[PDB]
RNA sequence: GUCCAGCGUCGCUGGAC
């Protein structure tokens, strides 16, 4: 069993303990060489990911000091580090004699004098002189005569079989001798990394397989074998003569030499380093094995100071109750795909990270804020290398947006690449994924407008920017173009800067405005083009918007959700996204009565923004330029401040994660493109005051907008937020209210039973939900006077609807007699009494509604 | 047929019926038994929360229990999946010949039934009449 | 400075003779990720420090600055009357 | 002025150097290395307390010789 | 409502009573 004790008395770094976490490897290691030594002796360990090769090896080295057959080791010697002329057959042999020198020294404690001690010590040094005089035969670069004499020059001892200098058997004779000398049975030697200088490899390649092919050696050498192989193959062109390789350049010998040489490489790799002999180190997600499989041996880790062996809980769970807590995420499958990619990392990084956060955690009695310091002084390289902010400070909410956007640029992924997920070919990526995720549930938590701004500001902007910016230049095109318009958008729409919510949400209009349809019609992704001037010929009831036609709360949605854009003619706009604006900015507030009405009146406005540079259109806009109720606001005042009331007294406790507002999103902007679509051609002669499915007008498309919101924050909410554990929409199929009310109705009524089974209320499973549907500024969107359905197939789920919202906010929002109103001089002040009878341009008013 | 429906939006909103979709639903379903909402999760897992832009280099009743006996199907079978599939070996080329019929199938009923549509093809008896139901 | 001592370290006669598009990204890659594990264990990220440009001290526009910085224009001024750098 | 604020646990800051304008085949070991003489030296006259500087004197000046045997590697277009 | 003018390639926009 293993044991990881995190509160360590001294607190080392890398927690490292005691039996490592590759024991079960050593003592294999370790038993395959005393089997061997009992030609080719070459053991390759392969360190990367960044791997503790070197403490590995050290282990090795200091476990063969205690060894039944007594192979004593060497010393670690990097080839980068010795002086570049010095040949590494010396390295050795500087070594050998070092180490055998002590023994002999130290004979002296054991035999003051002795038969052996003064003939082995003489022989000994007869050997390193006979070395020396031959030595001169390895840098030098020509071969003058003298040596003939000593070459043919001989000597009655030391039995050198072949005649000659031979170095190969000058050094063999020698560590036989101190093998005998120091009572052992093998020399080992280990080479380290040649990283750092590319070329030390090849001056060690060539003295393993010339001078330590032995009986009595071993050797272990570390590193990667792409440096290898390209190391071999470019001192396999450099004995091809160079005249030759100008001259047959026929494009046909250029196949021959390239085939011959990867042939001359393959087979150089396989005669040192032998495949059977290539050891590879296991990682930590291939030692504990997969969850619900036994696998490998399995791991404990301690978690409190004084904490018990026998109460010691799982890595796996050691660590899912990390990033669970950290993340704000539930036990489904995502949050066990983080730990499946946060085992594969290195064993020394990893046990940093779990220390320092279960230290500072247990010493805290904000878990995200833990987490996120944890990561930050572990992988701070990564986050450095991909560009993101790296400070230690200044974290807020400029930064978040810009690191988002600068995150998924890089990963080139525009379509899902804000969930912020671990998967890219990247180690540097792949590490800068789970330190995002984490920044975003701790800056949007216990907030909502903080909420709202991740949802627009942070996944918005890379939803916009791939459908409407990215087809104006291709990124595959040409590179200058596209990074050119990348630094044009992020300026234009100010992420970083964020001055307010709703100065996006006019940016965001002008963006999407920019390409039409091919139909010509005043209808977008999350707005309606309401005219500004009157007509020629209105069929019907048809006329200007006429703002003032509005009443005391029903001016104050209007006046929030218009905004204007000047391109060629003064545009103007009724967005979804702008009423979103509204609230990301009076939510933040915080404030007492007083600063509500200034609030509140900052608000309600008009703004004008003007065209992105990238359009046809920008220089005539700023040459044109950009240009042409206190008493019965109380009341909307009032409101507001009972609602904010609720709010500071219920957001306290809401857990977002990054990927609820990812998922939250998505579902908003299918369903924002499916309400466009399906509304634009539904325009007909005859189409106002609604009362039938199939004709609709300006109302019924922004009643259906500002629903979709909320649907999605219903649905996106249930399945996926941590303060429950589990979900209550039910089984069954999950749609959109697309053209119908049923769809958004048939949940509610679902949710609702099963609450008051567990006797649970929506303060406490769906607190985002409650908090938007008790909204004053956005109620007068939901019912409007043209855009409520009358049929008697649909009037009873209308009806079932209204008393449903009713229930959830607690207050009846509509009289009887108003709503007898809706669904037939009355004055209505929480509801849209003017929208319907607008018009829209582009829109050519023929026909009529289909027959029968 | 929630299993078989995608969307894609290319200036407008298209339906398909793909036979694609349905080995990727069962390719998602049966991936683990650890929870029963994972079974649930894989009908709707596509149908209503993304869109699909056109590539680049293109030229231009309870109704809350209607699932449990589907679901109660569905969960009985992965009992049999996940003790048949242990004596399972398939082969690098066992996977490359039923791909070879398998695309070469569906190329040739695409063909033999873009003529057999007509204006009385519901109802559809005779073998040269077709409809999008004979079709899938 | 440090990748060009890199290049040093291949042999002549091999950069010249595979000049393959293939190729060249392969050998590409393996500099700029020799470089950077040379330069991430030389200086370590957690102790360099960048210096602070003028528009970081004095703020942009009306935003508040995180120093105070002031001018003289004339030997004659006074060190009471000195105006802001911006 | 951060060499100047150590200057003014105990740190003593060497004299700040600048490879550029420096003999051009000098190592930077023997730069730094006669440096750390001057301070050492000056230390030591200085100090002319008891005898203290006729032992540790000794003892610097054996260490300088040792390194002054090895230069020789610094310095080397081949292997002698 | 009607008249004058301006922007885009009929639609949009300003102004007057």
């Amino acid at each position: 069993k293993i044991i990881i004790n995190l509160f360590a008395p001294n607190l080392p770094g890398s927690t490292k303990e005691d039996d490592l976490i590759q024991k079960s490897l050593r003592d294999q290691l370790v038993e395959s060489i005393r089997n061997s030594i009992a030609g080719r002796n070459v053991f390759f360990v392969d360190g990367t990911r960044g791997a503790g090769k070197t403490t590995f090896i050290n282990s090795v080295v200091k476990s063969l000091n205690s060894d039944q057959d007594d192979v004593k080791v060497n010393i670690k010697c990097l080839p980068t580090i010795d002086p570049t002329k010095l040949p590494r057959h010396e390295p050795i042999l500087v070594t050998v004699t070092a180490r055998l020198n002590k023994m002999v020294s130290d004979k002296l404690k054991g035999y003051w004098a002795s038969n052996d001690y003064r003939k082995q010590k003489e022989q000994w040094q007869n050997h390193l002189a006979q070395l020396q005089r031959g030595l001169h035969l390895l840098t030098d670069k020509e071969y003058k005569p003298e040596y003939f004499s000593d070459a043919l020059k001989l000597d009655a001892q030391l039995d050198y079989s072949i005649g000659g200098q031979d170095l190969s058997e000058i050094f063999e004779e020698l560590v036989k001798r101190a093998c005998e000398i120091l009572d052992c049975k093998a020399i080992l030697i280990t080479f380290d990394d040649i990283d750092t200088q590319f070329d030390a490899g090849w001056d060690v390649l060539e003295s393993i397989r010339k001078f330590f092919n032995s009986r009595k050696l071993v050797v272990v050498a570390t590193g990667d074998l792409r440096l290898y192989s390209q190391l071999i193959r470019g001192k396999q062109y450099e004995n091809y003569s160079k005249t030759l390789l100008e001259q047959e350049k026929e494009s046909v010998r250029l196949a021959e030499r390239g085939y011959m040489v990867e042939h001359l490489e393959q087979q150089y790799l396989l005669k040192l380093f032998p495949v059977q002999k290539r050891i590879q180190l296991k990682t930590m997600l291939q030692l504990v094995g997969e969850k619900g499989k036994a696998g490998k041996e399995e791991i404990k880790v301690k978690t409190e100071p004084g904490m018990q062996d026998i109460d010691a809980i799982d890595v796996r769970q050691a660590i899912g109750d990390a990033v669970r807590e950290g993340l704000n995420l539930r036990e489904g499958s995502d949050a066990d795909m983080y730990v499946n990619e946060l085992l594969k990392q290195p064993v020394r990084l990893l046990m940093q990270v779990l220390q320092d956060f279960y230290t500072k955690k247990y010493h805290a009695t904000s878990v995200p804020n833990l987490l996120r310091n944890a990561l930050y002084g572990s992988m701070l390289s990564s986050i450095y290398r991909a560009g993101l902010n790296y400070e230690q400070h200044r974290f807020g909410m400029d930064s978040l947006c810009k690191d988002i956007f600068t995150y998924v640029k890089q990963d080139r992924d525009f379509n899902t690449g804000f969930y912020l997920r671990p998967q890219s070919e990247s180690e540097a990526l792949r590490n800068c994924s789970i330190y995002l995720a984490s920044q975003v549930s701790e800056n949007c938590q216990g907030s909502l407008s903080k909420f709202l701004q991740m949802l627009l500001v942070g996944c918005g902007s890379v939803s916009i920017f791939n459908q409407f910016v990215t087809e104006l230049a291709r990124a595959e095109n040409d590179r200058e173009k596209f990074e050119q318009l990348i630094s044009e958008y992020v300026a234009y729409m100010s992420v970083g800067r964020i001055e307010s919510a709703s100065h996006w949400a006019n940016r965001c209009c002008a963006v999407v405005a920019n390409s039409p349809n091919d139909e010509k019609i005043g209808v977008f992704l999350g707005m309606v083009q309401l005219n500004r001037k009157s007509r020629q010929h209105m069929p019907g009831g048809y006329k200007k918007f006429n703002i003032d036609t509005e009443n005391g709360l029903a001016k104050a949605a209007m006046a929030s959700s218009l905004s204007t854009v000047a391109s060629n003619n003064l545009m103007d706009f009724c967005s979804v996204f702008n009423l979103i604006g509204a609230i990301a900015d009076i939510s933040a507030c915080r404030c007492e009565r007083s600063a509500i009405t200034n609030a509140f009146n900052k608000v309600i406005a008009q703004t004008t923004c003007i065209v992105p540079p990238w359009s046809e259109a920008a220089v005539r806009a700023e040459m044109k330029g950009s240009s042409k109720d206190a008493t019965e606001f109380s009341d909307a005042i009032t409101k507001v401040e009972q609602w904010l009331k609720n709010v500071n007294e219920i957001e306290i406790g809401i857990r977002p994660s990054a990927l609820l507002i990812g998922k939250v999103w998505s579902r908003f902007y299918f369903n924002l493109n499916n309400v466009a679509d399906q509304h634009k051609t539904r325009l007909y002669r005859n189409a106002e005051h609604g009362r039938m499915a199939s004709q609709s007008n300006a109302a019924k498309i922004m009643r259906f907008n500002v629903l979709a919101f909320l649907h999605a924050v219903l649905v996106e909410e249930s399945l996926y937020h941590s303060v429950s554990d589990r979900e209550y929409i039910g089984e069954g199929l999950r749609l959109n209210p697309v053209t119908s009310v049923d769809e958004f109705e048939k949940k509610i009524k679902i949710i609702g039973e099963k609450l008051k089974a567990d006797n649970k209320t929506w303060k406490n499973t769906h607190p985002l939900f409650f908090l938007l549907i008790s909204c004053p500024i956005l109620h007068p969107f939901i019912f409007p006077v043209g855009g409520i359905n009358c049929s008697v197939k649909a009037l009873n789920k209308e009806t079932s609807f209204n008393k449903l919202i009713d229930e959830i906010v607690g207050d009846k929002l509509l009289s009887d007699e108003e709503w007898d109103y809706l669904t037939k001089q009355q004055i209505f002040q929480n509801t849209i009494t003017s929208l319907n009878s607008s018009t829209i341009v582009g829109a050519s008013y023929d026909k009529d509604t289909p027959a029968r | 047929m929630a299993s078989s429906l995608s969307t894609v939006a290319s200036n407008n909103l298209m339906d398909f019926c793909s036979v694609f979709n349905l080995i990727g639903a069962i390719a998602d379903i049966s991936a683990c038994r650890c929870e029963r909402s994972a079974i649930t999760n894989a009908f709707n897992k596509v149908i209503a929360q993304t869109t699909c832009i056109v590539p680049p280099w293109s030229e231009a009743q309870d109704d809350a229990t209607e699932f449990s006996d589907a679901i109660t199907k569905v969960e009985q079978w992965l009992k049999n999946v996940n003790e048949i599939e242990i004596g399972i070996r398939p082969s690098a080329l066992l996977i490359g010949k039923v791909w070879s019929r398998f695309y070469f199938n569906l190329n040739n009923v695409a063909d033999q039934h873009k003529t057999r549509l007509y204006r009385n093809a519901e109802h559809g008896r005779m073998a040269s009449q077709s409809n999008a139901a004979k079709i899938m």
